[PDB]
Order: structure tokens, then sequence, then C-alpha cells
């Protein structure tokens, strides 16, 4: 029966992980603009 | 009409005396006996009946069964006894007593395709046919819808009017889609001269869609709509435009810059 | 690599251009 | 000396099954095994002809039969068996350990060994029928058990890949038994075989195994193209179903190869150009793909000419295989020239060597392409000429007739020029100057896409290894 | 045999003819599917025809056409249109995922129409098509002597 729980278990990991990498992106645009900044 | 108690005969004799509309009253009585014991369709099992109860006269029924809706004019119907037809002349091997018998009604379902301009279904039962180098080619019957192809591709319509004229079998069989395709001939010979030249002469034109009056030119002319104009017929359709909506095709105007712009956000959602 | 080595022409050797000499001195 | 020949091959057989054995028990592994399976059947079929055919007999002695036991011995009946030590358990290799299939636990039937030992089975059965040329009853007898035995049991991701190359050993054996001899049980028996892929492709799909759908459709695709359906083969091509990610290139060239052929009898040879260039490049170069490039680079000559496009000549030049391609160098001349005679005298010498590959049923169209293309060199070359100018070169009927052909052409755009009947000479309607048009422009934004294409494909698989290099302990 | 030619012959009169001709063409149903259905909407039709007896039979013939053109959807309503000829303890692939199709769509009416009443699974609140065969389902699990899908998906 574990296969029914385990199931929608994984599921808060794909949802935290799919805004997570687009977090990056936004602290990627942060960076090139700290960048700027150092030049 | 109904003739003796055997449904076979009673249309076969029904069919030489005319009246093709009452044959098809029997058509139902036909379905209900070989139904139940699968003798209208060859079963895809092995029964082992093959040649015998009425699978041996089955093949006759809807042979003039087709020839009957043929004469009707009836395309709904002529579809339906091509396809019963279908598992016949396959199975039994290659050998029965004539094989194939008549090859020239499956030839009717050939020649009536390329009155409706379908290629699709006209060179996709040239590889269903058993033999491509005896009854295709090497054939002299069934000459109809395979050299008019030829010549239509070829682009001489001058040998194609012979086709429908000068053969020898145009009589009977083939006489009720002679003059059904003769007008997809006419058709597809003016669209020629319609789209691309520009101004229609009169005269020249009676000569290209073979119009023994020139009163049957000007008819031909109110059904697609040709500006007319003094000792003249010009064409103003050559622009086309509407037919129902287009995005993103055929010279777009704000959505045109937006398909570019969208190729820059492409590479930026990527990365996002 | 199209019409070019093996179709050749078969024409343009001799006979064509040796009537040629002849033209310039009908005009 | 027969016992020790039978105890090397079997040996040998054992070591690459306890490979794959410990793989698919522990999680999924199963991406490993399918590269093993790949040098699998090279190694089998170079050992079947050494050591006799007795390795496969104690092989069946060692393990436990569900229904290999009647299934070795018919196998045997056809050759004429020579019974040496042939009662069953002479030889045992168990010796109770666990690797090796302890026995005492699986003759009490408290453990399941069957699934991945029968379904092994099946597959060291087929390699011997193709290598000895094995048919008639034995062709007929195999296929009435492994279809029933796929249904029964339930193939999980690494379980799908085991009958995914049985297919293609389903429809090779049946297709060289009805070219040996026709009879009314071979076309009964191509019935089933038609109804059986159906059933199977709806349950492949819900497990999404990329190498198993690969096979059925190619599979699939060309039983189309020898019944002549196209209804049947439009529809299906319509849903998209061949994954493009992990399937091998081999399997690849050959899906592109069926669309060439489908879309040549529609008249439409756009897209179908496209394919026939797909099925070169993804097909490898080896001497094994040559059966494949043979047939494929016939058919680009074919798909060109029907274009009205001549192809070049270095093509039938240069490669090593234009020995074959002899037939198809004079159909390039007489379309050239507008020959008439040529190319009627062409096709009657070669028609015995256009019959095997049945492309002679495309040079019929070929006999309009010849004053198609003469129409368009005449016309390119020449912008302003007259009606009777062109009946004079090409040795054509009469003046009506060419008229007719010239306006045949400009519907689909390919000659591009207008005939004035009241002058009486044809003028080309193309002024060029179109750079500063938006034609070019079209194909510029396409091409944006097409470079970004390869981009996407790529990055996602340069982190796909580095789990596994960056999990294991480095030194 | 082939169902080509029998679909076209549905707009004839003589309906008793017709219940011969749909009795061959349900072994091609799984066939020929991918050819006859040009004349699927001609089978559709004769649903809301009020003088066509032969829905019983014709609704298993489309539930197994938009199922294998990739509708999940389609093939619930086709087989419980009859409500007759639909087998649900017949195991094939076929019927077991319209059973789960079904379920699910079941599933997101049920966390919505709850709020309003708690009823809803007595009353017409849900349209029976989603209930018929998700009430016959949990019936056949517990024939079978398993909680674990019968529990489960009661949850």
């Amino acid at each position: 029966y574990f296969k029914l729980k385990k199931l929608e278990k994984e599921y808060e990991l794909l949802t935290l992980q799919e805004d997570y990498i687009k977090d990056e992106q936004r602290h990627l645009k942060r960076e090139l603009k700290r960048a700027q900044e150092e030049v | 009409m109904p003739s003796l108690a055997e449904l076979t005969k009673s249309l076969s004799i029904a069919f030489e005396n005319g009246d093709y509309a009452a044959c098809e009253k029997l058509l139902p009585p036909i379905k209900i006996e070989l139904i139940k014991n699968n003798l209208l369709i060859p079963d895809l099992s092995i029964q082992n009946d093959i040649y015998l109860n009425d699978l041996m006269i089955t093949k006759r029924i809807l042979e003039v069964g087709a020839l009957a809706s043929i004469q009707t004019f009836n395309f709904d119907s002529f579809e339906n006894y091509f396809n019963q037809l279908k598992p016949y002349y396959f199975s039994n091997n290659h050998k029965l007593s004539e094989s194939d018998k008549k090859s020239k009604l499956i030839s009717l379902y050939l020649l009536n395709l390329l009155s409706q301009n379908n290629t699709t279904k006209f060179h996709s039962e040239l590889q269903y046919l058993d033999k491509h180098i005896k009854n295709l080619e090497d054939d002299s019957l069934l000459s109809y819808p395979i050299k008019l192809d030829r010549w239509l591709m070829e682009g001489s319509y001058q040998k194609a009017w012979d086709l429908l004229q000068s053969g020898s079998q145009n009589i009977s069989e083939f006489d009720s889609f002679t003059d059904i395709l003769k007008s997809a001939i006419r058709d597809e010979i003016a669209k020629n001269t319609e789209l691309s030249y520009d101004f229609l002469p009169l005269s020249n034109i009676k000569a290209l869609l073979f119009f023994n009056n020139e009163k049957e030119t000007e008819k031909f002319a109110l059904e697609r709509n040709w500006p007319i104009v003094n000792s003249k017929v010009y064409f103003n359709n050559q622009s086309k435009e509407k037919a129902d909506y287009e995005d993103e095709m055929m010279h777009e105007e704000d959505q045109k810059t937006n398909i570019i712009e969208k190729a820059m956000d492409y590479a930026i959602s990527i990365e996002n | 690599e199209n019409w070019d080595d093996v179709e050749v022409d078969d024409d343009f050797t001799n006979e064509l251009k040796a009537e040629l000499d002849r033209y310039k001195r009908e005009n | 000396l027969h016992h020790s020949e039978k105890k090397y091959a079997e040996e040998d057989q054992v070591q690459e099954l306890l490979k794959v054995l410990n793989e698919i028990s522990k999680t999924t592994l199963t991406l490993d095994p399918r590269y093993i399976w790949r040098s699998l059947k090279d190694l089998s079929s170079l050992r079947n002809q050494e050591l006799l055919n007795a390795e496969t007999l104690c092989f069946t002695v060692n393990v436990l039969y569900p229904d290999s036991s009647s299934f070795k011995k018919n196998l045997l009946k056809f050759i004429t068996s020579n019974h040496k030590s042939s009662v069953p358990g002479s030889a045992e290799l168990r010796n109770s350990y666990p690797a090796s299939f302890y026995s005492v636990n699986t003759e009490k039937k408290t453990i399941e060994v069957t699934a991945e030992i029968n379904c092994f089975m099946h597959l060291l059965v087929q390699l011997f029928l193709w290598d000895s040329k094995e048919l008639e009853q034995l062709v007929e007898f195999n296929r009435k058990v492994v279809i029933p035995n796929l249904l029964c049991y339930y193939n999980l991701r690494s379980l799908n890949l085991i009958n995914a190359k049985l297919w293609f050993y389903i429809y090779l054996s049946h297709e060289t038994l009805a070219r040996s001899s026709e009879e009314i049980n071979s076309d009964n028996q191509n019935i089933i075989l038609r109804s059986t892929m159906m059933k199977f492709l709806k349950i492949a799909s819900l497990k999404h195994d990329n190498e198993t759908k690969a096979m059925l459709i190619n599979l699939i695709l060309r039983d189309f193209l020898n019944n002549g359906e196209v209804d049947s083969a439009s529809d299906f091509i319509s849903k998209l179903e061949y994954p493009h990610t992990d399937v091998s290139s081999s399997l690849e060239a050959r899906y592109f190869f069926y669309l060439s052929k489908i879309n040549a009898i529609q008249l439409d040879y756009s897209t179908a150009n496209e394919y026939i260039i797909a099925a070169i490049r993804k097909a490898p170069h080896n001497s094994k793909s040559l059966g494949f490039l043979q047939q494929s680079n016939k058919l680009h000559c074919c798909i060109q000419l029907l274009m009205g496009d001549i192809p070049e000549l270095s093509f039938f030049h240069q490669s090593n295989m234009q020995k074959s391609l002899l037939p198809y160098y004079h159909l390039t001349k007489a379309v050239k020239l507008g020959d008439l005679k040529k190319f009627t005298s062409t096709i009657t010498k070669y028609k015995q060597l256009l019959l095997k590959d049945d492309t002679y049923q495309l040079c019929v169209r070929l006999r309009s392409n010849v004053i198609k293309t003469g129409i368009r060199i005449i016309s390119l070359t020449y912008k302003k000429i007259s009606l009777r100018d062109i009946c004079l070169k090409l040795n054509l009927d009469s003046e009506q007739t060419v008229e007719y052909m010239v306006s045949r052409a400009i519907r689909d755009g390919v000659i591009e020029a207008k005939i004035n009947h009241e002058d009486g000479f044809i003028e080309t309607t193309e002024l060029l100057n179109i750079y500063d048009s938006e034609d070019p422009q079209q194909v510029f934004d396409e091409r944006i896409k097409f470079a970004n294409q390869l981009h996407d494909e790529y990055l996602v698989s340069m982190r796909y290894p580095e789990d596994k290099k960056t999990q294991q302990n480095e030194k | 045999t082939t169902a080509a030619p029998l679909l076209a012959l549905l707009r004839e009169n003589q309906d008793s003819v017709k219940t011969y001709a749909l009795e061959s063409i349900n072994n091609v149903v799984d066939q020929l599917w991918s050819e006859i259905s040009n004349e699927l909407p001609d089978i559709e039709a004769l649903y809301d025809d009020d003088t066509f007896s032969d829905r019983e039979m014709a609704a298993l013939i489309a539930s197994k056409v938009y199922y294998n053109l990739g509708e999940y959807e389609s093939a619930v309503k086709y087989a419980l249109a009859a409500k007759d000829r639909f087998d649900i303890d017949e195991k094939s692939q076929f019927v077991e995922t319209i059973v789960s199709k079904s379920i699910e769509m079941y599933v997101q009416e049920a966390s919505k129409q709850y709020t309003k009443d708690e009823q809803f699974y007595t009353k017409d609140i849900i349209d029976p098509k989603l209930t018929s065969i998700f009430e016959r389902m949990i019936e056949k699990c517990l024939k079978a002597s398993e909680l674990k899908l019968a529990l489960g998906i009661a949850l």
C-alpha cells in the first residue's frame, strides 16, 4: 500500500523545485546587476 | 421485379429487363439469409466453405448490383458495392474458374476517382492489384483510367478526349462515367488559363474545353463568375483573401512582428 | 556535379564549328 | 569429447545471464542490460555454429522448464535427433547456490524464478531458428506459444525490452515463409499477425517503452506498403507515438524511409524529400547497413526526378555502389533532353530490375516529367520565345499540344510565366529583384529556430550521465 | 467482415437488417478502426435518432473507436450510453482504462460539490455517467477481497 502513499508525496519535491529553479534565474539576474557595479 | 424463389436468378432476370429501381427492392432480403450463415462476406477464418453454398452465386449478385447502381448515377451505393467486392477476387488463392473474371468492374471505381480529382485513392489501388504487369499494364481492357492519368499529367488534352470517344468499351459500362468525367476534364483545363493567365479570349477558350456551341461558352462563364467587359472577358479573382482565419501564415501584419519577438523570448524562456 | 561528367554533349566537336569558317565570308 | 563441448558453452551462457540477472533485481538498471543485449545477438550467433547445437540442450535442464521441455524436443525432431545423454537431469549446475537458482525453494514453489527465466528462454529459441533457417511447422508452432504467454505475463519497464526483439522474428519468419511458397494457410496466418500488432501496441503505449514502440511501428508500416492501403497508414502516422529520445539511430532511419514512400504517391514531395535525406544521415555507413543504404539511395533519385529537379551525376560516379545505380542513370539523361523514344527504350530493358523494388510504377509518372522538365529548361534560358520554336526542338505534335502542356505547370508555380495568344509568344514573368521583398524573410525566421532546435536536445544530455558520475566515490 | 461498406448502409430502411450488419462489425472494431473512422460521424448521428433501436450494440462500436483515437473522456460516454453491453467484470486493457479515467474525473468533481452538499453521492448533482462505473468498480473490488484499491479509491 506504500505505492499509493508515496505517490503523492513525491509531487511536493516537484512543486518546490519547479519554482526554485526559476528563483535561481532571478538570483542570477541580480548577480549580473552586481557584476556591473564591480566593474 | 422478382421472378423465381432464388434471389440470384430474380436479380439477373430483372437486370436485363430494365427497371433498376426495383432491383434494389430485393437487396434487403439478400443480406438477411447471407449474414446468418456469414455468406455475405468471406470469413477470415476457415469455415470449410469457399465455392459451396451461396458463395458461388454471391459474386454474381454484387456484380450486377454494381452495374445497377452505375446506371442510376448513385455515388453512395457505387462505393458500397465496391467495398463489398473488396474481399472477393482476393481469397480462394489465385484460382477458382476465371480467377478475377471481369476486370473492368473494378476499374469503374478507378475511373470515377479521376472525375473527382482524387489522386490519393486512385494510385492506392494500383498496388492493391495482384498482377501489376498483367491485369494492369499488359491488359488491353481497363485502359481508360490508367492511360488517361498519363495523358493528363503529360498535358495533352487532345488525345485524352479520344479515350472517351474513339474507345469501343465506353458504350455500356464506361458510358455512365464518361460524361461525368468529361465535365472534370473541361474544369481542369479551364483553370490552367484562369488563375495565372489574366485576360480570357472569346473564340479560343471555346476550343480549349471542346465546346460545340458558342452559347455553351457563356453558360460556363456565369457559373465560374467571370467579369465581362466590351468584346472581352477578364478575370479579377486572381487575388485571394478571407478563407476563414489565418494566423502566423501568408503575410501577416501585427502577428508577423511578434513571430520574431517570440524567438528572442524563446531563448530566454529556456534559461528560465 | 550535375550535367557535367559522363553525360557530356556528343556535339560541338568538329563538323559543327568547321562550317562556321565559311559563314564569315558569306556575309 | 562431446561432454566437454556441452559444458563449455553453457558456462559462458550463464556468465552472460548472471550479469543481467542481478541488474534487473535491484531498483531499475534496465538501461544497462539494453547495451549488453546488443552484443548478445552477435555473440550468440557465432557461438551457435561452434560446439554443434548441444549448448541449448543442457541449458534447459539447468533451470526450470515451464513450457520448454517439449519445445526443445520438437526443435530437435526436425533435425533427426542424435541422442547422447539426452535423458533430462544429466547436467546439474545449480548445486544449491543463491545465484544458481536454489533448487529446494524453487521446486517447492515458494518463490517464482520463472519470470526472468521463461522470457529469456524464448529469446535463445528464436536465435537458432533464424541461424539454421528452419521453416514450415517450426515457424507456426512457436508463434502459437510466445504470443499467448506475453499476454499472461505482466511486463515491467525492464521486461518490455525482452519481447521487443521477439516481434522482429515473428514478422521476419512469416515473410520468408510467404515468399518461399504461397498457399491458403499463408494468407490466413498473416491475418492473425496483423491482429496481434494492434492489441499489444496499446499496452506498449501505457508503459511508454521507447525501444518497443520503435520496433513495432517499423514492422507495422512495412505491412501497410505490402497491401497498398493508404487509409490505414495515413491515420496511423497522425498519432505520432514514436519517441525520438532513446531510440537507436538504426531504428530512426527505418522510420524516415517509410514516410518518403507514403508521401510520394500523395503528390507532395516537399516533406518526402526531407525524409529520404534524414534516413541516410541517421543510418550508419558500415557494411551491415549497406542493405538499407542501397534501397534508400535508389528512392532518393526517384523523388528528385518526380519533382522536376535532376539529381547530381556525382552520386552515380564517386559512390562505390554505382553498379546497381546504372538503370537510374539512363533515366537521368532522358528527362533532360526530352527525348520520347529514349525513355520508352530505357524502361523496357531494365523493367526486370525495376520490378524487384516496385519502382517501375513510379516510372510511369516519369513519362510526363520528361516533357515537364524539358519545358522548364527552355523557359528559364529563353524569356520571350515563340510558339512554334518549342515544337521544332523537342519534336512535339502540334502547336495546340504544347500550349496545353505549358499551362499545366503554371498551376503549381513551376515555370512562372505567361502565354500571350494575341502576340503569339510566351514570356517569362520572373524579373527576380525579390531581395527587397519579404519572401527570404520567411526562411530567415525558420532558420532562427532551427539553430535553437539542437540547443534544447543537448544541454539536458550533459547532466544525464553526471548523476552516477558524482554518486560514485572518487580517489 | 469489413465494416467500411456496412456503416454506409445504415442510412437505408429495414432497421432489422441493420441488426445483422452490426454483428459482423464487432469483430473488426479493434482492427479496422483506423480505416472505418471516416464513417464514425454516421455512428454518432444514429444514437440521437429516435427510430434507431440498435444504439445498444452501436454504443460498443463507438466506444472502441474514440478510445483508440486517443480520447479517454469520450470512451466513458459511449460505453455507458447503452448501460447494457458494457461489462466491467471483463478483464481487458480497454475496460480498465475507462474505469480509471471515469474515477479520475470523478475525484475532480467530488472535491468541489462537497462544499455545497455532502449528500451529492446519493443525489443527481453528479451526472450518473461518472457514478455508474465508479459504483460498479467498488463492488468488483469487494468481491475480489482486495481492500487496497477499494478503500484507496473510496477516499
